[PDB]
């Protein structure tokens, strides 16, 4: 049964190492969510600092890939950082060669093609991560594109990733069935972050303090992460209505 | 089964068993710790005196990278040395190109990516060390701990090896009892105590204490070994606390 | 390391056989039958297509008979994709020879080259061999009309008539029975089709199932013509010989 | 060679003469010096003709593959960056001097590229042996917010200045207009001011004038067949 | 068991079996002793013969004028590692006009051995080394294991029955460390130490191999009638 | 020293009404020494004709190279190459030796078998294409040929008239060049017949 | 070319003419020689335009990749990357670059990198063909900790003289102001600066 | 940090089977249905947009890809493997053909190059075969319209009409009854939509179906005017609205 150890086909036409890499994705037990506003793209992710000895400021699964592109990872941190460093290198090389900022969807495709190579070439293992790329693209507007260990990628109106992704997904599905639009009809990103947090609270059934969340926001010409105090301001506004 | 025979193979769980087996080599090794203080970091390590024939103060375990970073590790000692050698190359090329000495977070990812790369192929073995390292850069003090998987985080206190649970419990008390922070000279004393307390797990053979530190005020942000009177003061403090 | 997953494609069995060559030959025994017959005034190449579907576009289709140069053609039995890799190499070797010596490549030299490439895959590199057997039909001014075959081992041999692929045992007995040395192309055409008609696993032999070709020194003014038969022309020769 | 490019209200325009030379002899009286890169990106070429042609074709090919890969309209800055990095690599040994212009989602753009890999940004540019004749016209008459009708007039005038006053330049005027929100219109032989006058005599010979030693039919067909 | 096919594989308890099997080749090797004072450092080696017609396999190799080692295990691997040491000692002299520190020599051997334990295809070195030297910080004795572990010591022994000599040195520690400016008495203590590891056989003239380095003493090897004095 | 004028020679090509003509001299020399009076410079690959002037070793090498490439083209495409496509193949092949070029002046001539359109083209030694309606010239007497063609030529000449025009263009140009002449060949090309004629000219 | 960078109280200002010549022909009379390698790290280019553009493009790439990993680079770091390219490829380059940048910690800094690939940290720097004519003027009139208006006048007067005497220099005087407040572009036309 | 897999991972078994190719074909069988039909004046290729989530924007995932202006491709099997093949196919059309001959390759030769890439993954060291079957429809001047299938082995066959993937056996039978040599392009699109409805479970509309044609030249889609010889791409992807119009006359 060596068809389960390397990336070759099983008799069923399956790649077991790819399937097991998908399982490694949930090893962190962290749930992420991404939504789009009018002018922005918001990504939120659970933050869990179990050890008191840890420096909580260094515990993060959100990465600033370029000025415009942000990336949240669902999976172990070594593979997450492997993917982050590569995406940063690719985004920089793109800008140098072609004279404009790498689009979110093109980076996603590039990383997905790299992921595909690990599913076809035996000596390289798949990375056990799901990469969710976010930006406000200058042509396509607010953008969410997600990559997995299979090398699959697609654009999203909104998305969720983690152990409890299905609960978050259906919550978001039901909202967009009502509104009948592809985005959160909201002017400020602050209110789009409030929406994202609110709908994660409803979906997961858990309350959040400032240290339990981690937020990334993409606007036109920059992506940034919120501090604990910026999130606290968000949590106060949710509670007050 | 057979998923644990080759490195870089995912088990049906989503685990790399060879990396988990490297962790066992780390757990088998001597105790080493790191303490983040107000303006720096302190490193300490347990050195088992196998025999009277070992020359005291000679078999030095703690290693310097560049001039501002200290590294200590538990597990397979040669694997640790290999990682520090790489760390030194990474710190040299960073300084060569960018002039400034390598920041600690930047240095941490250099080791992180290198260790992680040794979980990507069956043609290499994972590292059999957990490495506690850190120092002072332009943004202040930083302490890190890096595992065989490539995983690393920033720490207030860190501990690894055979006496890690004992040490971790002692570090957790210091964090609770000193929220405003710990001084560099205090951290040296506490480091000595923690290694002495963690020695109950390796209690058969007697041991030799080794401490180092980087501190903005006490060492000008350079890595130095604790020697002579300051070392003996820490040993006396540690000996007093166990009795 | 990687050693664990290595099949070791280039080793001897205890009996002194090359495992992968033998298993490649087993693959080839299931492929559609190809027959080559050499006459005094030409060579016939006949071959049976494997995938009968009514929706297959036959007139633009080529799975069996390929042209290497103006003087040399091949009939394929085995993996078509593998054969095309080798065919393009053979096409290049012919043009390298023509560029170097300003003469068309002798048939045997082309055959030996391809056969040597196949041999290499059995002795080094750790790769699987090519799952292909060729029938080479060709002409040159030294030996005249020549038929050869090569197989995955890289061994090649010359023939007056020969089959490869499926039912070669049965096919070779029938050819050995009805072949004669003074035979002509028109007679060899009839023999080739009659042999396929008896050895075929199908219910009946039809035009949509066949690829057919002739190399004749019966062109205008003593030249050599390669004719790859069109579907309608295969249908006509089937009526002429009295099979349909 | 006289090539020029200038910007107008909602677009960019390129101009070029149609003469190719070998030292003092005219090899081609109607050659196309406005090269195609993408549907809405064009490149005026000067210097070594094979080099200008080859470098635009190569970058045009890579721009097409990039456009397919990214699912986007190609940008002029991409063509610019790729051209300059290629030319820089070869240290001027690829003697191509180019004016690149086009429209993309960013807007309309106009650049020049020198053989060693330096690039300029401009509202009006000219290259080749007729550049000074053209630039004199552009410096005299160019203004901001030109209409398309004024821009075509000015571009063709700039090229004409080169045609008449520069020996390296001649024959016809090619133009390419790239306007925002519209298909680029390529206007080969936009002006034809140099048609040859009717000859005084016909030099058609009486048949049998040339002495012949042998005749034969050439077999061009495949296989004369039975 | 299943995890000993190559050096690249950890066992479930975090062990490298190929390294441990290389370690076993040292235990099968003939005994050699190392010890030092503040002024001198001594190697004593029991050489092994194939039979009575054969020569006794040489155990001691010179690396520089101020450094050398004794071996126990695979002699060809000692030749590779000693050649590497010779080159590193030589590089230090040619480039920096500097005699290589004995501590730094150990670090280089450690790192060279380590590379063979982490990569596929290679094998660990099948030999243990005792390096003695005299450098700018006085006399030194090192013990090299092919796991990579190098250890600075006052005295030690490696090879078969080495535990007998190692215990003797552990008792004698306070005496032999003080043997300063007296090479013959330091060798006597090494010869008496290696005698504790003997069974059946005793120290003959072509059996025993001694080497010494010190303050005003280059690394020199004594064999044959030169060691009859100490029997 | 100048490779393009060691061996000498010329090629000219012209279009006519439903026809093309290509012609060349027969000289091969070593500077002043005449060596061969049978060195033809026009080759054909199916119905596409290629004339090549310049360094004779490269003339031979390129002929062998384009025979090679058009043979493989035909095997893969299952049809003969057309003049427009072959022109691009010549250009590609020359430009790939940009910094160590073949010292030649190629000339393509032929009729597109599908459209019936007469086609001629010329190139420099690194592959720049000159596609002409009227005529193409090449070789050591290219200046002389430009002068002859530019005055003698008129469009839409019938095959037998075009023969006279191209022949007189070649002969009179060759007679003003020391390194050209020693015989000449003219190919008259129509859609499905090609006539080849050897001309009588002065042998100095 | 006449280019300069001048540190002052609030930060640093880069200044340049706009003339690019091919011999005696002015190929571009409105060139922008002040080029951005990072938000608040800019450089002035002199020498081969191809070489300085190629270098600046590589530096911008390196600092973009630095920022993704390690946050905002220092001006010293930018100068080091410029130096590394210039020094290691000194046999194939003709580049004279002035690097100028604003940190909040270090405030305004200026580094000059002449032909050899050496680095020199200075209070102000001048370079390009037209700089020879203003060494005297700049040395006499430069003061440390000038105001923004004084530094703009110092650069305007300096480059006005460089332009006046150097044929290779001319056109408009472009400037780029680097402070905590942000990035300000200034332009000054012939009719303004010639009458100074 | 070495690639030590220099040996074939696809080998002959005792029965003569190449296991990995057979298993790749099994993966293709599990994949969503796609089909191709050739008319007299065009070719149509079609497939279902099987959306993995309703939050996903299925417009961004293109199963039907332009390879050249006159050639298009569709697949069944593993989507990532297809995506990288399209990237390589587009590139090889330039490097091994357009940069040499100054024109796009004919359908059969581009197919031959794709086939070659797939064959190499079936014999080279340390790789598995591609887990896709492609349908490649195209036009060129001398061969006219054509439709090719390409399998994981590297083998390719020309078809009048065919289907691959999930419901291919049923779909091929449906096409055998309906296909004739006098079909216009509109008739072939109509038959393609009828055939594809049988294999689709859920919604059946322009948003869940992807359909493209190789037909007449589209000078409107070219993007520029002024060259009479360049008349525009024959490849055209039908819009969501254009599909829905034909579903009313169904
Ligand atoms: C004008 C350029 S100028 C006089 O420098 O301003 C035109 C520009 C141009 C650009 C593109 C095209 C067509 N795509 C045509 C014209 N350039 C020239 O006319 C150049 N001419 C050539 O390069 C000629 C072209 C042949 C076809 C006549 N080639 C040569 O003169 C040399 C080229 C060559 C150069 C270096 C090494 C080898 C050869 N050859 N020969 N033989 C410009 C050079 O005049
Ligand atoms: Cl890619
Ligand atoms: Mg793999
Ligand atoms: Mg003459
Ligand atoms: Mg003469
Ligand atoms: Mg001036």
């Amino acid at each position: 049964g060596y068809d389960r150890h390397i990336t070759i086909f099983s008799p069923e036409g399956r790649l077991y190492q790819v399937e097991y890499a998908f399982k490694a994705t949930n090893q962190t037990n962290i749930n992420s969510l991404a939504v789009r506003g009018k002018d922005c793209t918001v990504v939120i992710s659970q933050k869990k600092v179990p050890d008191k000895l840890l420096d909580p400021t260094t515990v993060s699964y959100i990465f600033c890939i370029s000025r415009t592109i942000g990336m949240v990872v669902n999976g172990p941190i070594p593979d997450a950082r492997n993917a982050a460093l590569r995406a940063k290198a690719e985004a920089a090389e793109f800008r140098y060669k072609y004279g404009y900022d790498m689009p979110c969807d093109v980076l996603a495709k590039r990383m997905a093609n790299l992921s595909q190579i690990y599913t076809q070439r035996a000596y390289m293992r798949p990375l056990g991560v799901i990469l969710t790329f976010v930006s406000v693209d200058e042509e396509l507007g607010p953008s969410i594109y997600k990559t997995d260990p299979a090398g699959y990628y697609v654009g999203y109106k909104a998305t969720a990733t983690g152990p409890k992704q299905q609960e978050i997904t259906t919550n978001l599905e039901n909202h967009f069935k009502k509104s009948k639009i592809d985005h959160i009809n909201e002017e400020s990103w602050e209110k789009v972050v409030e929406f994202a947090i609110t709908h994660m609270i409803d979906a997961l059934g858990t309350e959040f303090s400032k240290n339990d969340l981690e937020v990334g926001v993409a606007t036109k010409d920059k992506f940034f992460t919120l501090s604990a105090e910026n999130i606290e301001e968000r949590l106060v506004a949710i509670a007050e209505q | 089964t057979g998923y644990d025979l080759s490195n870089s193979v995912f088990s049906p769980d989503g685990r790399n068993f060879q990396v988990e087996y490297a962790v066992k080599a780390v757990e088998n090794g001597t105790t080493s710790i790191g303490i983040k203080c107000n303006d720096g970091v302190v490193f300490a390590v347990e050195k088992l005196i196998t025999s009277k024939l070992l020359v005291p103060q000679k078999n030095v375990k703690i290693q310097v990278v560049d001039r501002h970073i200290g590294c200590v590790y538990s597990g397979l000692i040669p694997d640790g040395r290999h990682l520090v050698n790489r760390g030194r190359e990474e710190a040299a090329s960073f300084k060569k190109l960018y002039k400034t000495p390598i920041p600690i977070p930047a240095f941490a990812d250099r080791l992180g990516q290198y260790v992680q790369a040794h979980t990507l192929y069956n043609s290499v073995r994972p590292f059999g060390v957990s490495t506690i390292f850190g120092g002072v850069d332009k943004n202040g003090a930083h302490l890190y701990m890096l595992e065989p998987s490539g995983s690393y985080w920033g720490y207030k206190g860190a501990a690894t090896g055979k006496g890690r649970q004992s040490a971790k419990a002692e570090l957790e008390k210091l964090v609770d009892h000193h929220p405003e922070g710990l001084s560099a000279r205090e951290a040296v004393k506490q480091a000595a105590k923690i290694i002495y307390l963690a020695h109950e797990d390796n209690k058969e053979k007697d041991f030799e204490l080794e401490i180092s530190w980087c501190s903005l005020s006490e060492t000008n942000g350079l890595h130095k070994f604790v020697k002579g009177d300051l070392l003996q003061e820490a040993i006396d403090f540690a000996q007093k606390e166990i009795n | 390391g990687s050693r664990r997953y290595d099949s070791r494609t280039t080793i001897f069995s205890p009996e002194g056989r090359l495992y992968q060559v033998e298993y490649a030959l087993e693959s080839i025994s299931h492929a559609g039958t190809a027959i080559g017959i050499m006459a005094s005034d030409g060579i016939v190449l006949a071959a049976e297509r494997k995938v009968t579907s009514t929706l297959l576009e036959q007139d633009t289709s080529t799975e069996k008979l390929y042209k290497l140069n103006d003087k040399i053609a091949v009939a394929v039995a085995g993996l078509t994709a593998d054969a095309e890799i080798l065919i393009n190499t053979a096409r290049i070797h012919a043009q390298n020879y023509l560029k170097t010596y300003n003469e068309d490549i002798p048939v045997e030299i082309l055959v030996r080259r391809l056969s040597d490439i196949k041999q290499g895959y059995t002795q080094h590199g750790g790769l699987r061999p090519f799952g292909v057997s060729f029938i080479y039909a060709g002409y040159d001014d030294r030996y005249g009309y020549q038929l050869y075959t090569s197989n995955p081992s890289g061994n090649y041999t010359g023939w007056k008539a020969i089959s490869v692929g499926a039912n070669t045992s049965a096919a070779q007995t029938l050819l050995q029975m009805d072949y004669k040395d003074d035979m002509k192309v028109d007679d060899a055409i009839e023999l080739a089709l009659k042999t396929l008609s008896k050895t075929t696993d199908s219910s009946a032999l039809t035009y949509d199932r066949l690829e057919f070709a002739t190399i004749r020194k019966g062109a205008n003014d003593g030249e050599v013509y390669q004719k790859i038969f069109k579907p309608q022309e295969i249908k006509d020769i089937l009526v002429k010989t009295g099979i349909t | 060679t006289t090539i020029a490019g200038l910007v107008f209200q909602d677009g960019v325009i390129l101009g070029a003469d149609t003469r190719a030379t070998n030292d003092s002899v005219v090899a081609d009286k109607s050659c196309e010096k406005i090269h195609f890169i993408a549907p809405k990106i064009y490149c005026c070429g000067a210097g070594v003709a094979a080099d200008a042609e080859a470098v635009t074709q190569l970058i045009g090919s890579n721009i097409e593959l990039h456009s397919l890969y990214t699912s986007r309209e190609p940008r002029v800055v991409s063509a610019l960056q790729m051209l300059k990095q290629h030319l820089f690599k070869y240290q001027g040994h690829i003697g191509a001097y180019l004016i690149v212009a086009g429209v993309d989602p960013t807007g309309s753009h106009l650049f020049s590229i020198h053989a060693h890999g330096s690039t300029d940004v401009g509202y009006y540019l000219s290259l080749g042996s007729g550049s000074l004749a053209a630039m004199a016209v552009l410096e005299s008459h160019w203004k901001q917010d030109l209409t398309k009708e004024e821009a075509i007039k000015l571009a063709s005038d700039a090229i004409q200045a080169g045609i008449w006053n520069d020996l390296g330049s001649g024959s016809n005027v090619d133009v390419c207009v790239m306007e925002i929100g519209k298909d680029a219109e390529y206007l080969r032989n936009y002006l034809t001011p140099n048609v040859r006058e009717e000859k005084q005599k016909s030099y058609k010979f009486p048949r049998g004038t040339t002495a012949v030693l042998k005749e034969s039919i050439v077999n061009i067909c495949d296989i004369q067949e039975e | 068991n299943n995890y000993d096919g190559d050096t690249v594989t950890f066992s479930p308890t975090g062990r490298l079996f190929q390294v441990e099997y290389a370690l076993e080749a040292i235990k099968q090797g003939s005994v050699t002793v190392g010890l030092r004072s503040n002024t001198h450092a001594v190697l004593v080696a029991l050489k092994r013969n194939a039979d009575e017609l054969s020569s006794y396999q040489k155990k001691i190799i010179k690396c520089d004028e101020h450094m050398g080692l004794s071996l126990a295990g695979l002699a060809p691997d000692a030749r590779v590692l000693s050649n590497y040491l010779r080159q590193q000692c030589n590089y230090s002299s040619l480039v920096f006009n500097r005699k290589l520190a004995v501590e730094r020599a150990g670090h280089l051997l450690c790192d060279k051995a380590q590379k063979n334990t982490q990569s596929y295809g290679g094998r660990p070195y099948g030999v243990g080394l005792l390096i003695i030297g005299y450098d700018k910080s006085g006399a030194h004795l090192l013990e090299f294991q092919p796991s990579g572990n190098v250890t600075e010591l006052y005295g030690t022994a490696i090879g078969a029955r080495s535990q007998g000599a190692k215990t003797y040195l552990e008792r004698t520690l306070d005496t032999f460390i003080k043997i300063d400016g007296n090479p013959d008495e330091l060798i006597k203590a090494g010869v008496e130490a290696i005698s504790q590891s003997l069974r059946d056989e005793s120290l003959t003239v072509d059996n025993l191999s001694i080497a010494i380095v010190g303050k005003d003493t280059p690394f020199t090897i004594y064999d044959g009638e030169a060691v009859a004095k100490y029997i | 020293s100048d490779p393009s004028s060691i061996n000498g020679g010329i090629v000219v090509a012209m279009t006519g009404k439903d026809c093309v003509a290509i012609a060349c001299d027969l000289r091969l020399g070593s500077q002043s020494l005449g060596v061969s009076n049978k060195f033809e410079k026009i080759f054909h690959y199916g119905h596409v004709f290629l004339g090549i002037t310049g360094l004779a070793t490269d003339v031979t090498t390129l002929n062998e190279m384009f025979r090679y490439k058009t043979n493989l083209y035909k095997l893969k495409e299952e049809r003969a190459i057309e003049p427009e496509t072959f022109t691009q193949l010549v250009s590609s092949s020359l430009y790939e030796r940009r910094f160590g070029p073949y010292f030649v002046g190629p000339v393509v001539a032929g009729i597109n078998s599908k459209s019936g359109k007469p086609f001629i083209a010329g190139f420099d030694l690194i592959g720049c294409i000159d596609e002409a309606k009227d005529f193409i010239v090449s070789g050591t007497a290219s200046d002389q040929l430009f002068g002859m063609c530019e005055s003698l030529y008129e469009p839409n000449l019938e095959p037998e008239d075009l023969f006279e025009t191209i022949s007189q263009a070649l002969l009179n140009a060759a007679d003003r060049d020391a390194l050209s002449g020693w015989g000449a060949v003219v190919y008259i090309i129509k859609k499905d017949e090609v006539v080849k004629r050897y001309l009588k000219m002065r042998q100095d | 070319t006449s280019i300069m960078a001048v540190t002052f109280k609030d930060g640093v200002i880069l200044g340049a003419d706009s003339r690019t010549t091919t011999g005696a022909y002015i190929a571009n009379r409105v060139t922008d020689k002040l080029t951005r390698v990072h938000d608040k790290i800019w450089c002035c280019r002199s020498g081969s335009a191809a070489d300085t553009q190629a270098i600046a493009d590589i530096v911008q790439y390196h600092l973009e990749l630095y920022t993704s990993q390690y946050g905002t680079p220092s001006t010293e770091t930018a100068a080091s990357v410029f130096k590394e390219l210039c020094y290691e490829n000194k046999d194939n380059l003709t580049a004279g670059i002035i690097v100028a940048g604003y940190d909040d910690k270090n405030k305004g800094e200026v580094y000059t990198i002449p032909l050899g690939g050496s680095v020199h940290k200075l209070p102000y720097a001048i370079a390009g063909s037209g700089s020879t004519f203003i060494y005297g003027y700049c040395d006499k009139n430069f003061r440390e900790n000038m105001s923004k208006e004084e530094t703009v006048d110092f650069i305007k007067h300096s480059l006005s003289q460089a332009i006046k005497w150097d044929g290779s220099s001319g056109g408009v005087i472009r400037m780029v102001v680097l402070t905590a407040a942000g990035v300000e572009r200034l332009i000054f036309y012939p009719d303004e600066y010639e009458q100074l | 940090m070495t690639d030590r897999y220099s040996f074939s991972l696809t080998t002959f078994s005792p029965s003569g089977k190449l296991g990995q190719i057979d298993y790749a074909l099994t993966a293709v069988k599990q994949g969503v249905t796609s089909l191709g039909i050739k008319a007299t004046n065009g070719v149509v290729i079609a497939t279902e947009k099987k959306s993995s989530s309703p939050l996903a924007m299925s417009e961004t995932l293109s199963k039907v890809s332009l390879l050249t202006p006159d050639i298009g491709a569709v697949y069944s099997g593993m989507g990532p493997d297809y995506r990288v093949l399209v990237d390589k196919s587009r590139k090889v059309a330039h490097t091994s053909y357009k940069r040499i001959y100054g024109e796009y390759p004919p359908t059969k030769l581009l197919v031959s190059e794709v086939a070659k890439i797939m064959q190499e993954a079936t014999q080279s060291g340390g790789v598995r075969p591609f887990g896709v079957s492609l349908l490649i429809a195209g036009h060129d001047e001398f061969n006219g319209f054509s439709l090719y299938q390409v399998d994981p082995s590297g083998s390719y066959f020309p078809w009048k009409a065919t289907a691959i993937g999930k419901g291919s056996v049923a779909a091929k039978t449906f096409l055998e009854k309906r296909w004739n040599d006098e079909l216009e392009l509109e008739d072939a699109i109509h038959i393609a939509l009828l055939t594809l409805k049988e294999s689709v479970e859920g919604e059946f509309n322009g948003d869940t179906i992807e359909l493209a044609i190789i037909g007449d030249e589209n000078p409107d889609l070219l993007g520029y005017t002024g060259i009479p010889t360049d008349k525009g791409p024959r490849f055209r992807k039908l819009t969501s609205q254009e599909i829905n119009d034909r579903l009313e006359a169904l």
